[PDB]
């Protein structure tokens, strides 16, 4: 993000009066005369220049990996963030890698309490005591109990600290202090 | 501002212990000090041995189901002489009447600095995770396989421990930021005046008489002002921090049916009933004051830098 | 009149944990306006923090949870506790001391009561500026 603005403003006056009086009497000889001249010029100027340049730049970046051997498995981590030289054998490694330690992709889900066994000494009871229990579970604490944040602020759970993740142009916790922040100008005269 | 530290207010001495043989003169932090005045560290808690008066006639039995441990803990089903390390090296397998039965024919290497040691005791106004609070290498039964890890091997997951993934997870992110601000303001004043005047008068008289006169005046005058003013200022700000956890392990501590170690066991066998907060905040920096109950072994790293203009 | 005013202000930080301490703090040296990351380290560095690693995630349970059930006085011990734990965190904290100057975050390390100050102010107490202010004095010299 980038702003400018520019203001240029200029002023000149210019003013001036000019009187000229001359008067002569003649009258045995009498010679009478006078000559009154006046000259008076003004002149005023003003200049005022507004010159004000903002740019903002926002960045961000997050990647994430995992499985195989934490050998090749990170190996393949330092070369992908701003390598640009992709290897033909670090994924090859990373093939066997993953099949040594692999880890959950695509999960499908399941209720445990469909999991008690059957026919035993309270199944069933214990059975629709635990339906009550898994749905009391997710709607006991969770982000729909806790508060909402500011500006948006996408509130998450982490073992009893109800954050907020605040965007990316606004400032941490509480989404409270903007820090955009704003530019401020005073055109006054310096006293020393 | 040399702050003191008001940190004397004393109670009244509580009834004495029988069977733990102590007394509780109590007490209460009240100011710290928030300068470089006097620091004061001056623990809560004060103790003192007392005659017992009462008989302690209440004991702690023998669990009154199987053969006692050298420690105060009992035998469920199977820690008799099968190989199941619970009290001792050789205080369980002391008397050894069969054969040295085998718990498990597989060759599954032990948990050699692993999460084996999931004890925790972090505080909350302290600092990082303590030592193991309670006994992790009993086991009750047969073993639970722990075919995962980087190399070949089969570790072994203690009873006490519900739960001990192997997720090599890693991530990392990574921000920046950059702030800018420029003003200039330029002014031009200037101001000019002139004056000038004139006075010119003749007399002549001749009506032998005769007569003649003549003034003459000038004037000359100019006041030039000029007035200049300038005014800049440039701001910059720059932010970014770049942070990476590299996970290892997870583990998740059984909640409830846990053994427990013989020294904790002993603390809490050898502990009060009367609200003794002497000894409890002297034992609860002992064990921290809550354990871990999920964990997460491994590291990360994170830099932070900053910049204004 | 002529009058020319400049500030900077710089910070950084950074931390480490994990792995031999060979191999952490070596990856340390080179991070640390290194600008050439290397391949072996961060390989050898997969292998270091597998001997020795180090609580990320930390999932929390009370203490008086874990008590032994059925023991001698068990439940009135476990309830003294949960008085004890509660008053334990409300007892001594930053919200019984003082509060610092300029929004100095209140810290409390074993009696120290300090508050970090900001950047642009200086040290203890947040008293003291030092931004200082610029003075200027037209004054003829005397001699
Ligand atoms: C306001 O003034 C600045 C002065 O830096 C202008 O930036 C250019 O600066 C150079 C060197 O100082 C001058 O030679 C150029 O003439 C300036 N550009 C222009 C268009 O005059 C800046 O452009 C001005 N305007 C704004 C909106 O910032
Ligand atoms: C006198 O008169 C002349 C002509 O009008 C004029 O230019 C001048 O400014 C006047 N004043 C003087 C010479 O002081
Ligand atoms: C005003 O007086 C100054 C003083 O020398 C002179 O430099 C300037 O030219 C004069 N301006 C006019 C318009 O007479």
């Amino acid at each position: 993000a980038s702003m400018k603005r520019k203001g240029v403003e200029l002023k000149d006056i210019k003013r001036c009066l000019g009187y000229h009086l001359d008067v002569s009497l003649a009258f045995s000889e009498i010679s009478v005369g006078a000559e009154f001249n006046k000259d008076d010029c003004v002149k005023r100027g003003e200049g005022r220049a507004v010159n004000i340049t903002s740019e903002n730049l926002i960045d961000d970046v997050v990647s994430l990996i995992r499985g195989g051997t934490r050998k090749y498995a990170f190996e393949l981590k330092e070369k992908l963030l701003r390598g640009t030289v992709i290897d033909v054998t670090d994924f090859v490694n990373w093939a066997s890698s993953i099949n040594d330690a692999p880890v959950l992709i695509s999960q499908k889900l399941s209720p445990i309490y469909n999991l008690v066994p059957v026919k035993m000494k309270n199944a069933h009871l214990k059975k629709q005591n635990l339906e009550r229990a898994i749905e009391d579970y997710i709607n006991e604490f969770s982000v729909r109990k806790c508060h909402t944040c500011q500006n948006g602020g996408t509130v998450i759970l982490m073992d009893g600290k109800c954050l907020c993740a605040c965007p990316f142009k606004f400032e941490g916790i509480a989404c409270e202090i903007s820090k955009q922040k704003i530019s401020e100008g005073l055109p006054a005269l310096e006293f020393p | 501002s040399h702050i003191d530290c008001r940190m004397s207010p004393w109670s009244e001495w509580s009834q004495c212990d029988p069977c733990l043989r102590q007394m509780f003169r109590s007490r209460s932090i009240e100011v710290f000090g928030q300068f470089n005045g006097k620091r004061c560290t001056d623990a809560v808690g004060d103790r003192r041995q007392c005659v017992p008066t009462e008989p302690c006639e209440d004991a702690e039995d023998d669990c009154g189901n199987d053969f006692q441990c050298s420690t105060g803990r009992c035998i469920k089903m199977r820690l008799r002489c099968n190989g199941d390390n619970d009290c001792g090296d050789f205080s369980d397998e002391d008397d050894c009447e069969s054969e040295p039965r085998p718990p498990c024919r597989d060759r599954v290497v032990e948990e050699s600095e692993l999460a084996r040691t999931a004890g925790y005791g972090i505080n909350i106004l302290g600092m990082d995770p303590l030592s193991t609070p309670f006994d992790n290498e009993f086991y009750n039964g047969l073993c639970n396989r722990d075919r995962d890890g980087n190399t070949l091997t089969y570790y072994r997951r203690p009873w006490n421990v519900a739960s001990l993934i192997y997720e090599t997870k890693g991530e990392k992110n990574f921000r920046t930021e950059h702030y800018e601000e420029q003003i200039e303001a330029f002014k031009s004043i200037i101001q000019e005046k002139t004056s000038n005047f004139n006075a010119a008068i003749s007399l002549k008289f001749t009506p032998s008489l005769h007569g003649k006169g003549s003034f003459r005046f000038s004037y000359s005058k100019n006041e030039t002002y000029q007035l200049f003013l300038s005014y800049s200022s440039k701001k910059e700000k720059m932010f970014l921090h770049v942070k990476g956890e590299i996970h290892l392990g997870r583990f998740v501590m059984r909640n409830r049916d846990v053994v427990l170690t013989t020294t904790f066991v002993d603390d809490i066998k050898a502990l009060p009933t009367t609200y003794e907060k002497g000894e409890y905040f002297a034992f609860l920096e002992t064990y921290g004051t809550h354990y871990s109950s999920s964990g997460s072994l491994g590291g990360l790293y994170e830099l932070i830098y900053v910049l204004d203009k």
